[PDB]
């Protein structure tokens, strides 16, 4: 019956691979 | 399925939304959104749709920038979106990507101005503008240095929130210096950061994983490498590179429970960075 | 790079 709620933010990026 | 569903129900709640609160260009924008995602449901192009969920999250910021006073965010993610609805009929494999990357700094804006982090909220602004205009006039290089920016942006956010004012500060200098050196050009200057934010990485897990010796260790590391960004040398590169490379293999070790080869690990690239310091 | 995170899922309503 109420709006549904916002969709949630995207996950952050994954961090830069190992050297 | 019903997950289409949900999505094209919260594009269509906030056109109604932005009408009621005379965002025209917002409501329109949500209503081809809206359109755009009927079209690819009867089409079943997984690709369009993935885009669709990342067009209504940077329209979500763009009704809430403008709530919080934050209008040249809001303007931004406005431009995002009509990029990226653009993008979708001109056939841009790399659209969902660039888009992906954008909207993830524009939640860092909108973040970091809640938590009173107004200098990154303002960094992730000139970042989020640079990588629109490299998309909108078709700079494809520049691309790749952003996503290094996003991430080094997460890491001040999180260092922030979790007390690690130190490395907060450290972030916040290497994201100008990436931000200076991608409108100045200097692709030489771009490979130092890339190994920088890497390092700021590493103090950043380290102190979450109670290894807070390995953590001060990677700061002075990166507090030494931004002396010599400044310096301009590549030696510097492989001088920090051979830190970094040990510095991850303590990391790694406590992580798989060797604590014999952490410490091992851990004394190594304390002389390394001796050696540089002295 | 390392490619983008597949988007979670939606959590159910309260």
């Amino acid at each position: 019956l109420p709006p549904l709620p916002p969709l949630p933010p995207l996950p952050p990026l994954p961090p830069l691979p190992p050297l | 399925e019903e997950r289409i569903k949900y999505v094209i129900t919260v594009v269509e709640q906030i056109a109604k939304d932005a009408h009621r609160n005379g965002q025209e260009e917002l409501a329109k924008l949500a209503e081809r959104t809206a359109e755009e995602a009927k079209k690819a449901t009867e089409r079943g192009e997984e690709e369009t749709l993935r885009i669709v969920y990342v067009i209504v999250v940077v329209l979500q910021i763009a009704l809430e920038a403008h709530r919080n006073g934050q209008e040249e965010l809001a303007k931004l993610a406005l431009r995002t979106a009509e990029e990226a609805i653009k993008a979708t009929e001109r056939g841009e494999e790399e659209t969902l990507r660039i888009v992906y990357v954008i909207v993830v700094v524009l939640q860092i804006a909108l973040e970091a101005h809640r938590n009173g982090q107004e200098e990154l909220a303002k960094l992730a602004l000139r970042t989020a503008e640079e990588a629109i205009k490299a998309t909108e006039r078709g700079e494809e290089e520049t691309l790749r240095i952003v996503y290094v920016i996003v991430v080094v942006l997460q890491i001040a956010l999180e260092a922030h929130r979790n007390g690690q004012e130190e490395l907060a500060k450290l972030a916040l200098r290497t994201a100008e210096e990436a931000i200076k050196a991608t409108e100045r050009g200097e692709e030489e200057t771009l490979r130092i950061v890339y190994v920088i934010v890497v390092v700021l990485q590493i103090a950043l897990e380290a102190h979450r994983n109670g290894q807070e010796e390995l953590a001060k260790l990677a700061l002075r590391t990166a507090e030494e490498a931004i002396k010599a960004t400044e310096r301009g040398e590549e030696e510097t590169e492989r001088i920090v590179y051979d830190i970094v490379v040990v510095l991850q293999e303590a990391l790694e070790a406590h992580r798989n429970g060797e604590e014999e080869r952490a410490k091992k690990a851990l004394d190594e690239a304390r002389r390394r960075i001796e050696a540089t310091e002295r």
